[PDB]
Formats: structure tokens, C-alpha cells, sequence
């Protein structure tokens, strides 16, 4: 019955503490999972959903 | 600015520091090296290959 | 799915707006390279404004 | 070395420019002949701005 998943930024995965997932360049910011960005540090628009 | 401040006839003068400001040695920092969110482009046309 | 580097969504900004009183003109190069597909049913426009 | 019209520096202009609080992109086509050869050693942007 969770309430705390709205309060996570960042999720940095390295597979042998060299190699980044999924790697390769495939999301806009590739080397992590940005969740959550404030508003004013958004001037290029990644920001879904309003 | 001033050195010290006691009463309106009786204050004195201290110039200010020197700052320089100017670029970078080599333009470092002018340009968005191993930052992985915003990465450059040398690709050919037909231009899947970065 | 293959294992090069390959970006998985893709950006494009506008190559050459018009702006005046009735309308907003934007005009994009969308450039699918090769050995690329897309369907537009994922494209949208992100529109930032005030 | 040729006998033919061809030229020594080539002033490309970009492409496809963004502007926003952050960075700022710009976007090339080097168009190199045939008949010709380029080294990257040679190439340096050349910024103009207040």
C-alpha cells in the first residue's frame, strides 16, 4: 500500500564499475534514470505529463 | 569601498580587490566534453550512427 | 533488436520558425537515417510557452 | 596539387541552432566532396557573441 515512490531522482545503475545500463546512448540523459527534475532546472523540456 | 567606517568626516578609502575575468586556459569548459546527457554528433548523412 | 549505439529518442527542434500576430509557423527536418524506423503515432509536439 | 577552381577554407554555417537558459546547440553538414580530403585537425569553431 505504498505512498513514498514520488520522491525518488535518480537511479545510476554500473554493471562491473565500468559499464552503464542500458548504455549505448539510448535515453536523452543515457547514463542514469532521471525521475524527477524540478521545473526550473528544466529549460530544455523533459518533463511528461504536465 | 571603505576600510572603516566611524562617523561621516571620519571614514577612509580602500580600493578594491582585483578580479579578473576571462575564459578558460585551452577553452576549457566551453563545450560539453563526457557530459553523457548532451552529447555531440559526428555522424555521416543517413544518420543513425553517432 | 540490435546492440549498437543507437539513440532511442530522438529531439529535433525547429529548422526555421515564423512568428506574427495569427500564427506560429515551425518547420523541422526529420531525419530518419537509416536501418531506422518510425511510426508517427509516437511523434507529438512538446510546445513550451507562457 | 590541382590546377582547378577549388577552395582552401570552407565557411560552413549551421544547420538547425537552439537557444535556451542552459547551452546552446548547433547542428553542421560538412560536405566533403569527392576529390577532396579533410583532416580534423584543421577544423575549429569559430564563436562570435557578446
Amino acid at each position: 500500500t505504498f505512498y513514498l515512490s514520488h520522491t525518488f531522482q535518480r537511479c545510476s545503475i554500473q554493471w562491473d564499475s565500468s559499464v552503464p545500463w542500458p548504455g549505448n546512448d539510448r535515453m536523452l540523459t543515457p547514463n542514469w534514470f532521471e525521475i524527477k527534475r524540478p521545473i526550473n532546472q528544466d529549460a530544455e523540456g523533459n518533463d511528461t505529463m504536465q | 569601498h571603505f576600510a572603516d567606517f566611524v562617523d561621516d568626516r571620519r571614514a577612509t578609502a580602500a580600493g578594491n580587490r582585483p578580479n579578473y575575468i576571462g575564459f578558460r586556459d585551452n577553452f576549457i569548459g566551453m563545450m560539453y566534453y563526457n557530459s553523457g546527457s548532451n552529447t555531440g554528433s559526428f555522424s555521416s548523412q543517413t544518420q543513425q550512427l553517432n | 533488436t540490435t546492440d549498437r549505439s543507437q539513440k532511442l529518442q530522438l529531439r529535433v527542434v525547429p529548422i526555421q520558425t515564423e512568428d506574427n500576430v495569427n500564427y506560429y509557423k515551425a518547420r523541422f527536418t526529420l531525419n530518419v537515417g537509416d536501418n531506422r524506423l518510425v511510426d508517427l503515432g509516437s511523434s507529438y509536439f512538446d510546445i513550451k510557452g507562457t
